[PDB]
Formats: C-alpha cells, structure tokens, sequence
C-alpha cells in the first residue's frame, strides 16, 4: 500500500 | 487599577427603600458598562441590573419593576435606586465596571477590562 | 518489525528536501521554544492566571513546547532520507504528539474566540459564566478530544520495513485491502481539526467587528452632529447652514438605526424650513436649542483580520493535501506522479503550519499591553 511517513 | 467604591448600604424594615451609590476611581478614560450583583448567603452571585453609557438597562427577573438603575456619565458614578425591598433581597451587593485602556485591544491577561468593588451589606427584615 | 511494498517509493523523496526541511525544522525548533518559553514565564510567574484568556494562553503555549519536544526526531529523520532509528515506541508519541498538538491548539484558539466575544459583547451577562473554573475544565476537555483525536496516530502507527529500498521507516500504511486503518483519518482532520473550529473562531471575531462597529459608528454620529452644531453657530450665510443641517439629519437617522430620534429630526427639518427660505439667523437658534471620551481603536478591525486570516493561511496549505491524501487512500486517485507531489509539498505544509501556531501564544500575548510590558522587561 501507500506510505504515509510524513510526522 | 479602576477601584470601585460603593456606599448606601444598610438595615432596612422590609417594603422599605434605598439606594446604592458606586463612583469609579482611578480611571483616565470613561467607564464603558457599569452594573451591580448581588451574593446571598448559601446561593452564588447573580446579575442584578446593569447600565451602559448610552442609557440601556438589563434587570433581572426577580427585581424588574422594583429596582431603578442609572449613571452619571460625568463623575461616573452609578446608583442603583432599589424600592419596595424584600427580604429574599437580603445579599451583598456588589459594583462592577468594564474600563478598556487608551487604544485598546480588548485582550486583558490581567484583569479582562473588569473590575469590582469591595461590597456593601444590604439586609431586609420582616 | 512488518515488511510492506511501497506503491510510489520515489515519492517524496528528493534531495532538496533533505536538506531544507530538517534546517526548516531546526528554525521552528529554537524559535518555538525561545517564545513559548517566554509566554509561560510571563504568565505563570509574572501574571499569576488572573483571566480565563491567561489559562488558554498558558496551555497554548505549553501544548507547543510538547510538540516541539519531538520535533527534533523529525529534524533527523528527514535528513536521514526518511530512516526512523527511534523504535516503533518512540514514533508512536511522536506521531502523536504532532497529532495531539494540532487539535489542542486549534481548540484552544477556539474557546478563546468564543471567550473574547462573550468578554466583548455580554460583559456583564457572561462574567458570572467565565471562571477559572470552567476555563481550566475546558483545557482538560481539549486535552481528552485532543488525546481522543490523536489515538489513531498511536495504535495504527507502526514501524514499517520497506521492502522496495530496506529502509526502515514509521508511517500509516495505506493498504490495498484488509487493512484496519480507518479509511477517512485525514478527513478528521479536516473537518475536526480545521473546518468545524475556524468557523467558530471566524463568527465570533466577525460578531466582534459587528459590534465594535456599531459603538463605532454611533461614536462617530454622535460627533458629527456636535462639529456640526458648532459650525452652525460660526456660519455666516444660509449655505453654510444647510449644509451642516443636512449632514445632522443624516446623521441622526444613522444614530436611530443603531427612541426619541424622531423628535430631534423632525427639529432638525423644522430648522431645514428656515435655511433654505433665507433665514440664517433663525436657523442657528433652533440648533443652538435641541443640542466624551471613550476609548477606541481603529485598527482593532485590522487585528481582527489579521487574526482570521493567520488562522486561515497557516493550516489551509496542510489541510488541502491531508485532503488530497484522503483521495489516493480512498482509491479516487492511484497516480505516482500527484503521490509525489503531495509528499514533498506535505513537508513544506507542515513547516508552514506548525512555524505558526508556535507563534500563536506569542503573537496573542503581545495583544495585551501587561503582557508587552512584562516580556520587554525580560529582555531589557
Ligand atoms: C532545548 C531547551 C529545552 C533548553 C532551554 C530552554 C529554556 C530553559 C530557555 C529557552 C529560552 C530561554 C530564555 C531566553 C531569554 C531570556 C531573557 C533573559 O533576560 C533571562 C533568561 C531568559 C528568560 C531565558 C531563560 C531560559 C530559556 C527559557
Ligand atoms: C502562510 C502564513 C500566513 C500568514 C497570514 C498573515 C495575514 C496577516 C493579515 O492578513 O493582516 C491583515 C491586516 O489587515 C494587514 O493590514
Ligand atoms: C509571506 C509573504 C506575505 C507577507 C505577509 C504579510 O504580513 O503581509 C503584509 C501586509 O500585512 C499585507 O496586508
Ligand atoms: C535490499 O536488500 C536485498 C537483500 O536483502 C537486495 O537483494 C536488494 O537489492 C536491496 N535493495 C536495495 C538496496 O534497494
């Protein structure tokens, strides 16, 4: 999926 | 500081009248919103009429028609001229006013624009 | 630790990022604790919490430096190019406490709206209702809708192994199918976090500007008919007694519309009668008949706007791309070119965002001029 590694 | 003193306080029969005085002290600039409250014992402190530079009045429900409110926009003074006094009226009545600074902001860390008086003992005996 | 595939895994990553970003941070990091700092020193030692705008404002400000505590950790890991050597532990506060720190200071600017409209247009009415009571029982409400809010950044946040470059990072993991991430997590923050709270904080500085304005404006009707009445008394023809006759009827149908200003204008119009037939000397002396220094400021309605509109600016750019996130795990949008896109402007956004609102417990405390007085004295 999708990685969403913003703080 | 905006100091509050308030006089007329006292020990009335009841159906009796009287009149509470409250002259603001220490103030550069007018006063916008004067108005008094009253505390009785074992129950918190409610609004009982305020008056605003312009004339406009707000009483509460349980002294509307009783209680007479009014100012003098010169010495900034407030009176409260209070008639046919029962004894549920029997509470500390207290003065406040709202005095904003020389352009003001309107955002008060200190004391929020408001300030109160010491307070003046008003009882009602049947 | 969990292996997952990343979709887009060039993304968002690129070297000028790592490079500003994490300066970016390390400018918010010594600014926000040199000025949050300062607000609770002023407040707590110097003030004492006398008003119910103090407690916000002292939460405010404590809320940021628990935001900036954290922010460090961010600092290094984008200059690590996105490489989380903190633990799964750590990230899960530090997600957290970006999370927690957002609906704690946008529900804190909101109740001291509310507060400043209630303190502004029902002094008298509101006073016995706006205690430090009810003030330190709205902070630990915010905390607990905050902390409420900020619990999906501290069960579905994980550290992730990315199989497509082995690098270990922390993030949501926007899976395909199964996944138990709620779907809408950024629309909460979109609705919860800006829209509901900044059409709070919008109505109450607009009811603000509606009632300044009309003590305002009845001020200035007030002086417009006394500098006409002493034009009217140093006039010397019929023009220039008309003239300041008709700006005064003018002027009190505009302080009626704010009741015995029916009989001063129909006064006024009895005194129109005798100017325009040539009767100066009767017209001064219907006016002289019938007819101090309040406080003011006009440019209360520029920090009014400039209020709004620092709130608006500074989380509109984060809100639009937590929306624009919102799409791509929706499914609306699959594309890695706008994926990319929006995971290099997302840190531009939060820089934008969060250098603000760690200026907002300084910017509202230099409203109050105790409060000027106090801070400039810690620096001289
Ligand atoms: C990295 C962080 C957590 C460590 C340092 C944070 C604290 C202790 C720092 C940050 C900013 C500092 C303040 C900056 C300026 C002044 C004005 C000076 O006239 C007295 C000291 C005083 C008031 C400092 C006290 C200490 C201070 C509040
Ligand atoms: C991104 C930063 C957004 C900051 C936005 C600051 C807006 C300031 C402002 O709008 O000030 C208006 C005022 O009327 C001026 O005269
Ligand atoms: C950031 C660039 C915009 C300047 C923000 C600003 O303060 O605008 C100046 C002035 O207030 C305009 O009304
Ligand atoms: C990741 O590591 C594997 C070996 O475990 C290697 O085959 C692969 O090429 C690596 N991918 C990189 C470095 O992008």
């Amino acid at each position: 999926g999708r990685v969403y590694y913003h703080p | 500081q905006v100091q509050l003193q308030e006089s007329g306080g006292g020990l009335v029969a009841a159906g009796g009248s009287l009149r509470l005085s409250c002259a603001a002290s220490g103030n550069i600039f007018d006063v916008d919103i004067m108005g008094w409250y009253r505390q009785a014992p074992g129950k918190e402190r409610e609004l009982v009429a305020s008056i605003t530079d312009g004339g406009s009045t707000n009483y509460a429900d349980s002294v509307k028609g009783r209680f007479t409110i009014s100012r003098d926009n010169a010495k900034n003074t407030v009176y409260l001229a209070m008639a046919s006094l029962k004894p549920e009226d029997t509470a500390v009545y207290y003065c406040a006013a709202v005095a904003y600074p020389d352009i003001p902001t309107y955002f008060d860390y200190d004391s929020d624009n408001f300030y109160w008086g010491q307070g003046t003992q008003v009882t009602v005996s049947s | 630790i969990k292996r997952i595939q990343d979709d887009c895994p060039k993304a968002g990553r690129h070297n000028y990022i790592f490079v500003m970003i994490p300066t970016l941070y390390s400018i918010i990091f010594v600014v926000g604790i040199f000025g949050n700092s300062l607000v609770v020193i002023v407040i707590y030692f110097y003030m004492k919490l006398k008003t119910v705008a103090s407690v916000f404002l002292l939460n405010l400000a404590l809320a940021d430096l628990c935001f900036l505590l954290t922010l460090p950790l961010w600092a290094v890991y984008t200059a690590m190019e996105y490489r989380w050597p903190f633990g799964n532990y750590l990230c899960k506060i530090a997600s957290a406490s970006v999370s927690f720190n957002l609906y704690a200071s946008v529900f804190l600017l909101t109740c001291l709206s509310i507060d400043r409209y209630l303190a502004i247009v029902h002094p008298m009415k509101s006073r016995l209702r706006r205690t430090m009571l009810v003030a330190k029982v709205t902070c630990i409400i915010i905390w607990l809708l905050a902390g409420l809010a900020s619990l999906p950044a501290i069960i579905h946040r994980n550290v992730f192994f990315i199989e497509n470059t082995n690098i270990t990072v922390c993030a949501f993991h926007y899976e395909s199918q199964n996944s138990t991430l709620p779907i809408g997590l950024g629309l909460t923050k979109n609705i919860l976090g800006f829209l509901f709270p900044f059409l709070i904080i919008l109505t109450s500085y607009t009811l603000i500007w509606k009632a300044l304005k009309k003590a305002y404006d009845l001020e200035d009707n007030w002086e417009t008919l006394n500098d006409n009445l002493k034009v009217i008394e140093k006039a010397d023809n019929a023009a220039q007694v008309k003239d300041a006759l008709t700006k005064m009827r003018a002027a009190a149908l505009d302080a009626q519309k704010a009741h015995g200003f029916d009989i001063l204008v129909g006064q006024i119009d009895d005194a129109l009668k005798l100017a325009n037939e040539g009767k100066v000397k009767e017209a001064q002396a219907a006016a002289e008949q019938l007819k101090k220094n309040k406080p003011r400021n006009d440019d209360i309605f520029k920090i009014i706007m400039a209020i709004v509109l620092f709130f608006f600016f500074s989380w509109i750019p984060h809100q639009i791309f937590t929306f624009l996130d919102v799409l791509i795990q929706l499914g609306i949008i699959r594309d890695c070119r706008i994926a990319d896109i929006v995971d290099t402007a997302m840190p531009i956004t939060i820089c934008i965002a969060y250098f603000n609102n760690c200026l907002n417990p300084l910017f509202y405390g230099f409203l109050g001029k105790k409060f000027k007085r106090y801070f400039l004295q810690l620096l001289k």
